[PDB]
C-alpha cells in the first residue's frame, strides 16, 4: 500500500521544483492520510509519527522539514474531536489538512506583497546567497518597475 | 470698505486702484479719507502677472514657501509626493533607468520619459511623454505634451497638447501655444512666441518655422 512515501515527496520535486521541501512532505502526508483506511484515533497519530520520523530521518534531519511536520501534527490535533460519525475524524483531518497546505504554499506569495515596498527607488540591497523568499520579493518588486541593484554573497560552502 | 464702490461711482475718473485711487486720497483730492497697510512679516504672498513672476513664483511654490499649498498636499485628489531636492512625482508615471531627474523638478501623472534624457528645474504637466536622450532645463510643460528623441529645451513655455519632433532644439525665453507642432531636425531662436492663428504673432501648426506661415 502506501509505502516509500518519500517518492511521493520526491515525485513532487519533479512534479514541481519551484516549491520547497516541507510543502512536499505535507502534500505527501495528506496523501498518506487520504489513503489511510484507519479505525481508531491512536492509529492515525501512530501512523504519521512513525511516518514523519521516517520522512524526517530520510532527509538530513532538516529543520524546515522537521519544522513543518511537527507543526503539521500539533495543528491537526488541536481542534480535533470525535462525535458519533467516526468518518468525521478523517473528514475533519484531511479537510483541515488541505486547508493548511493551501494556506502553506500561499505564504511565500503573501510575503512578497509585504516585502516589496521595503525596497526604495535606487536602493542597494544585500543578500547572503540564495534564499527562496528573498528572490520572490525582489522579483515582485522589479515587476513594479523600481530602480535598484544588489550584491550577492557567494555563500560558501 | 462698503463706501468704496459708491466712492468709485463718484470720482468716475479713477480707473487703476493704485495709480488713480490712492493718489487721489493722499493728495486730498478725495477728501477726509484714510488708508493703512498691514506689513506682513511671515508666511508668503504674491500674485501672478508677468513671465518674470510665473517662473519666479513656481520656483517659490516648489520651494515649500506657501505651505500647505503644495503639490504633495494634493488638494484636488492628485497623487503627488515629495522627494528630496524638491522633486515632485505623481503616481502611475514611468521613468527609464538611464533617465535621471535633477533637483527642483515636477512630473504630472501618466507622463512617460525616454531614455538617457535629463530634466532639471523643470515643471511638467500630466499625461505627457518625453523622447530619448534629450535635455530640458528650467522649462515649463503642461498637459498632454510630447517630445521627440534627442532634443534640447530650456527656459521656455510649452502650452498644453503641444507636439515636438525628434532632433529639435529650442532656447530661452521661448513661448508656444496649444496645438503647435515642429518638425524634426529643427531649432527655434530666443523669445519667439508662437500661436495657432495669425491674430498677431507668428507660426502655424505642423512643420517647423519658416514653413506653414499664414
Amino acid at each position: 500500500g502506501e509505502f516509500d512515501i518519500v517518492q511521493v515527496y520526491k515525485k513532487f520535486l519533479q512534479d514541481d521544483p519551484e516549491i520547497t521541501m516541507p510543502v512536499a512532505a505535507i502534500e505527501a502526508l495528506v496523501q498518506l492520510l487520504s489513503r489511510s483506511q484507519a479505525k481508531t484515533i491512536s492509529e492515525f497519530m501512530d501512523i504519521l509519527q512513525n511516518g514523519s520520523n521516517t520522512l524526517k530521518e530520510g532527509v538530513q534531519n532538516n529543520i524546515s522539514l522537521s519544522a513543518g511536520c511537527d507543526i503539521f501534527q500539533r495543528f491537526v490535533t488541536r481542534s480535533l474531536h470525535d462525535v458519533g460519525d467516526f468518518e468525521q475524524c478523517k473528514r475533519h483531518l484531511v479537510e483541515n489538512g488541505k486547508l493548511f497546505i493551501q494556506r502553506a504554499r500561499a505564504c511565500r506569495q503573501r510575503i512578497a506583497h509585504l516585502g516589496y515596498p521595503l525596497i526604495r527607488d535606487g536602493s542597494v540591497i544585500l543578500t547572503h546567497g540564495f534564499s527562496r523568499g528573498v528572490a520572490a520579493v525582489l522579483l515582485a518588486a522589479a515587476k513594479r518597475h523600481v530602480r535598484f541593484k544588489v550584491f550577492v554573497t557567494e555563500s560558501r560552502p | 470698505s462698503n463706501d468704496v464702490p459708491a466712492l468709485f461711482t463718484e470720482n468716475f475718473d479713477y480707473q487703476d486702484i493704485r495709480k488713480d485711487f490712492v493718489y487721489g486720497v493722499l493728495t486730498s483730492d478725495l477728501l477726509g479719507k484714510k488708508i493703512h497697510c498691514h506689513v506682513a512679516k511671515e508666511n508668503y504672498a504674491a500674485r501672478v502677472r508677468s513671465l518674470q513672476t510665473y517662473d519666479a513664483i513656481s520656483k517659490d511654490v516648489l520651494s515649500r514657501w506657501v505651505y500647505p499649498f503644495v503639490p504633495d498636499s494634493n488638494l484636488l485628489n492628485q497623487t503627488f509626493s515629495y522627494q528630496r531636492h524638491q522633486i515632485y512625482k505623481e503616481e502611475d508615471v514611468v521613468l527609464a533607468r538611464s533617465c535621471i531627474i535633477k533637483a527642483r523638478t515636477l512630473i504630472g501623472a501618466y507622463t512617460k520619459v525616454g531614455d538617457a534624457s535629463v530634466v532639471a528645474n523643470t515643471i511638467i504637466g500630466r499625461n505627457c511623454t518625453i523622447g530619448s536622450n534629450c535635455s530640458i532645463d528650467s522649462a515649463f510643460l503642461w498637459e498632454d505634451v510630447v517630445i521627440g528623441d534627442n532634443c534640447r529645451i530650456g527656459k521656455a513655455i510649452l502650452a498644453n497638447s503641444v507636439k515636438i519632433g525628434n532632433n529639435c532644439s529650442i532656447e530661452d525665453g521661448a513661448i508656444v501655444a496649444a496645438g503647435v507642432v515642429i518638425g524634426d531636425n529643427t531649432i527655434i531662436e530666443k523669445n519667439k512666441r508662437l500661436t495657432t492663428f495669425e491674430s498677431h504673432s507668428q507660426g502655424t501648426l505642423n512643420d517647423p518655422s519658416l514653413v506653414g506661415i499664414g
